[PDB]
């Protein structure tokens, strides 16, 4: 059961190796675009937060879940931030999400004050007071319910059939990372120009002691002129030198 | 009516005929095949579902063929009972509706 | 020893409605969905619709805007109710049982078909 | 005098501003569907042209003026396209017609 | 064409199945059209294709 569009998960995935072949063994996805990344190198890096969002939604309405997007489920049922680096994915659903005579449990806000802010999320069933007049929690003209049923026939065209949607979100950069893909380690090497990649941190060099301190929540000073100077090892927590 | 089937077919008893229905992407191209068999002045039974099962009360003579956007029934050893018209049916998504199409038909004879 | 039995039919004219039934016997009504087909003599079949045996129902989207469906899961029939018939309607109505699941299956139990006309 | 349904009028509306705020003094309007546009936002847009159609029809019937329907109203007296971005109003007038 | 008839055209009107797109076929194999074997020798059942 995914949720409806108006009120969305949002499941946080912690700590893990995260194989992303899977989620290749799912359909034809009649979408999926990476947006920061391209999907051909994503077992490869480190990520610190995966935010992992979930609807359905209409099919005419898959071109709205992208940053910087109109329409009555990007201006007020999820809004994608323009600073946008994840990966959406969407898949067609006809054969699970909609039954013969009506699905009257997926709901999209069709009238609100205003936009939403990026990745906000509203629950509130308060009639929405279009005219002049209060009409106190008693809708008609005028005020309408604000949350409209979708349909969900079998027999609707691709365009108003059930797509299901998880948007895959997540921010590379300071802090650990925590959860990071499979490369498998290798052994350490020392005093020798190597090519090296620290939870993240792609460069080359020559590593070598260090005599610097990170406090326990420091994991990598770079010097004057903003260039990584020094790393910390992503299990031994040594402090190392690197340079040219 | 978005299914192409030959309008009609003819044979001998001991031949083997084929009888193909070749539609596109939506209509059979992601979505299994049903062979149904009209008789003159009768409601239609089944021959052949799920390109590699046949139900009860049939001869398993008539097989099925399934090559990209087509599919096939094949008769050999024809009795005379089988002229007959045949129909291939399968669910299909378009852009203006959806739905559970069917095949034009073909009738099939010995002279 | 499984039937879906049906209700023979005359010559109607234009523009009225027609209520045909459909008893189904044998085994279990709230089971399998309904599939409701059309054919003309002459031509192809088309379907009409498909029913919820106890719930609801969804249509063809050619024959849409003039048939409806109930259905009536104690004396184990379903009904079809096509208004404002026209002289192109002329064709027999066939009333067959679906897979126990949603509208992807076969067509096991077959109606003896139902004749529909029109003349003067 | 509205015009009956098979005969109805075709008002093509020029230059000039059209107060929004109006059209809403006249009763409870049975209905009110605006389809391509939604009627809190329609004092700030420009249209080109603006066809006002305008007839009389049976209270049941209120439903086939949609983009569509079948019935004895929509198949032959007025037929909506299926492209529509209007308005239907419709309002009880069992005091005047 | 040629008067009192051209016999050095010929097309095949039997075969097992269907071609497969610019599938050329030169076989004189006689189509068995029964449920016995009539070894190299038309007539009834099976023909010259
Ligand atoms: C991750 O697991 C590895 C398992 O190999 C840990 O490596 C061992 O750590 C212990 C504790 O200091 C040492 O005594 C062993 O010698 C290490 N193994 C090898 C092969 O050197 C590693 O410490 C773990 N990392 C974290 C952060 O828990
Ligand atoms: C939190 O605040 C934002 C904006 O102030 C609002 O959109 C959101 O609904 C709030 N969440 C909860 C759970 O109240």
């Amino acid at each position: 059961r995914f949720a409806s569009v108006y009120a969305w998960n949002r499941k946080r995935i912690s700590n893990c190796v995260a194989d992303y072949s899977v989620l290749y063994n799912f359909a034809p996805f009649f979408a999926f675009k990476c947006y920061g990344v391209s999907p051909t190198k994503l077992n490869d890096l480190c990520f610190t937060n995966v935010y992992a969002d979930s609807f359905v939604i209409r099919g005419n309405e898959v071109s709205q879940i992208a940053p910087g997007q109109t329409g009555n489920i990007a201006d007020y049922n999820y809004k994608l931030p323009d600073d946008f680096t994840g990966c959406v994915i969407a898949w067609n659903s006809n054969k699970l999400d909609s039954k013969v005579g009506g699905n009257y449990n997926y709901r999209y806000r069709l009238f609100r004050k205003s936009n939403l802010k990026p990745f906000e999320r509203d629950i509130s069933t308060e009639i929405y007071q279009a005219g002049n007049k209060p009409c106190n929690g008693v809708a008609g003209v005028n005020c309408y319910f604000p949350l409209q049923s979708y349909g969900f026939r079998p027999t609707y065209g691709v365009g108003h059939q059930p797509y299901r949607v998880v948007v895959l979100s997540f921010e590379l950069l300071h802090a650990p990372a925590t959860v990071c893909g499979p490369k498998k380690s290798t052994n350490l090497v020392k005093n020798k120009c190597v090519n090296f990649n620290f939870n993240g941190l792609t460069g080359t060099g020559v590593l070598t002691e260090s005599n610097k301190k990170f406090l326990p929540f420091q994991q990598f000073g770079r010097d004057i002129a903003d260039t990584t100077d020094a790393v910390r090892d992503p299990q031994t927590l040594e402090i190392l030198d690197i340079t040219p | 009516s978005v299914l192409t089937q030959p309008p009609s077919a003819s044979g001998t008893p001991g031949q083997r005929v084929t009888i193909p229905c070749s539609g596109s992407s939506s209509n059979i191209g992601n979505n299994y095949v049903y062979w149904y068999q009209q008789l003159p002045g009768t409601a239609p039974k089944l021959l052949v579902y799920g390109n590699n099962q046949r139900p009860s009360g049939v001869p398993d003579r008539f097989s099925v063929s399934k090559s990209g956007t087509s599919a096939s029934l094949a008769i050999s050893g024809l009795r005379s009972e089988d002229e007959a018209d045949y129909y291939c049916a399968a669910w299909d998504d378009g852009l203006s509706g959806s739905g559970w199409v069917f095949g034009g038909g073909t009738k099939l004879t010995v002279l | 020893q499984v039937q879906l039995v049906q209700s023979g039919a005359e010559v109607k004219k234009p523009g009225a409605s027609l209520k045909v039934s459909c008893r189904a016997s044998g085994y279990t009504f709230t089971s399998h969905f309904i599939h409701w087909v059309r054919q003309a003599p002459g031509q192809g079949l088309e379907w009409m619709g498909i029913i919820n045996p106890s719930g609801g129902a969804s249509y063809a989207q050619n024959f849409r805007d003039r048939v409806t469906m109930t259905t009536d899961p104690s004396t184990s029939t379903v009904y079809m109710e096509l208004g404002s018939l026209r002289s192109e309607d002329t064709a027999v109505y066939y009333c067959a049982r679906a897979e126990g699941s949603s509208w992807l299956g076969w067509f096991d139990p077959w109606g003896q078909g139902t004749l529909v006309t029109v003349s003067s």
